[PDB]
């Protein structure tokens, strides 16, 4: 998971 | 349609429930439905959202399955978002619509949605009501009292959201 | 004749998170709201509201799956239900 | 144990104008909004949610009653229906 | 009361219906309900809010109504303001409440309320997210999960709001 | 009437  | 439908009595409760208080909607033989679909993946100096094309596919086929014709437009940047957003206000099909669609992704900041070029030192974002005063019944008297739904994936900031409370 | 409109009127904006928080996108599956998005619209199209859809979508954010983001719907000018209407 | 809540949610702001313009007031009056939303709650309060009182009230304003505003509601991030419940 | 009450079948169909979607009421016997007013209608420079007394007469009895305790706090100043919003956090009370209803009425602009001493010149103004800011689960964690509902009574500009559209 |  990545923040955007 | 992936949507699950309606069955025509549904949706006949709906309008004798609430008739006078529900948007009209055109006839599907010759309603002309456009929505907007505005991502950005590839950015010029921060780094590239992987994953985007699943988004930008699910949306596609959720809003034509909804009745849409859709526009995808990729990389672009504030500026040309907003040239876009002011083709868009221009499209004669919306004449013949009874509603719109447009979704942004993009990385996002505080003050709005990121454009391609966006540095942390210049900035490339589209201010979140540009996009209303672009729709809105001045700039886009086509779509007066239709329902104009925006939807936004980005960050808006960096903060993680939560708090720590106890027990 | 001329008559007055509402300058704006039939808005509704709907964005990933609440203010100054991230949100939450992964490679191989894409973003967690626009999933989301997608599966309660295509379940709840039919017989929901488009405001009562993101709602749902909301109270699905509201424990804290680790990710956290709760998305949030923002200037609301639909003076009326809006009922998308599949299959029609 | 400590456990992660959302920083916010729950909250639901109600405005008598949309962003920039004015909103109407009267001197043996008071203003326009703040009576037509009392009116709304006293008889909508029973049966409907807050947010379905609050589009009500935007709809009382949708032909311009010469004076125009439309109140907007904003920074929903109420995840579950709000009815109030009087009498109880 | 003079809102219309729900008689006990009515409010059990709707708790009946959708029970895990509805937010959860406390007792009557017990919970502390409060509300808090804040209503400039005297200013320093620019003209006093005839009319204003009606509005915070018709609110203070409506939230009563509904089962709050009613602050009014008037002719304050966006520190003032802050000061009492952060005072309205630590009430003891909000523990055993279900919600809350904060109402400003005021002057306001497009940055936000206008405080009493508000001039074109030096700004007393209160911004927008000041009041979620100090309502949210960080600094109000009493609040947590509970409905704040914020109510505002403001001009947020000069324009009148309308577009001329013909036939 | 008058704005606000």
């Amino acid at each position: 998971y990545v923040a955007d | 349609g992936n949507v699950k439908l309606c069955s025509l009595e549904e949706a006949q409760r709906i309008w004798k429930q609430k008739s006078a208080e529900i948007y009209p909607i055109m006839d599907k033989s010759s309603r002309t439905r456009l929505a907007l679909i505005i991502c950005n993946e590839e950015f010029d100096s921060i780094p590239r959202r992987t994953g985007a094309e699943v988004d930008i596919t699910g949306m596609t086929m959720l809003l034509q399955n909804l009745g849409y014709s859709v526009d995808v437009k990729k990389n672009l940047t504030a500026s040309d978002m907003t040239t876009e957003l002011e083709a868009f206000a221009h499209r004669p099909e919306h004449k013949t619509s009874d509603s719109t669609f447009l979704v942004f992704m993009s990385h996002g900041i505080r003050e709005g949605i990121c454009g391609k070029k966006h540095s942390e030192q210049v900035p490339d974002i589209l201010q979140l009501n540009a996009i209303f005063n672009m729709l809105n019944t001045k700039n886009c008297p086509s779509l007066k009292d239709k329902p104009k739904v925006i939807i936004i994936q980005a960050c808006r900031g960096d903060s993680p959201g939560v708090v720590w409370f106890k027990d | 004749a001329i008559k007055k409109a509402h300058i704006e009127k039939d808005f509704i904006a709907f964005c990933s998170s609440t203010p100054d928080n991230v949100s939450w996108r992964h490679p191989t599956m894409g973003s967690v709201f626009i999933g989301r998005l997608i599966e309660h619209m295509q379940e709840y199209a039919c017989s929901c509201d488009v405001e009562e859809i993101f709602r749902k979508v909301r109270f699905s954010f509201e424990q804290p799956d680790g990710r956290a983001q709760m998305p949030t719907t923002e200037r609301v000018t639909l003076t009326r239900c809006f009922y998308l209407f599949p299959g029609h």
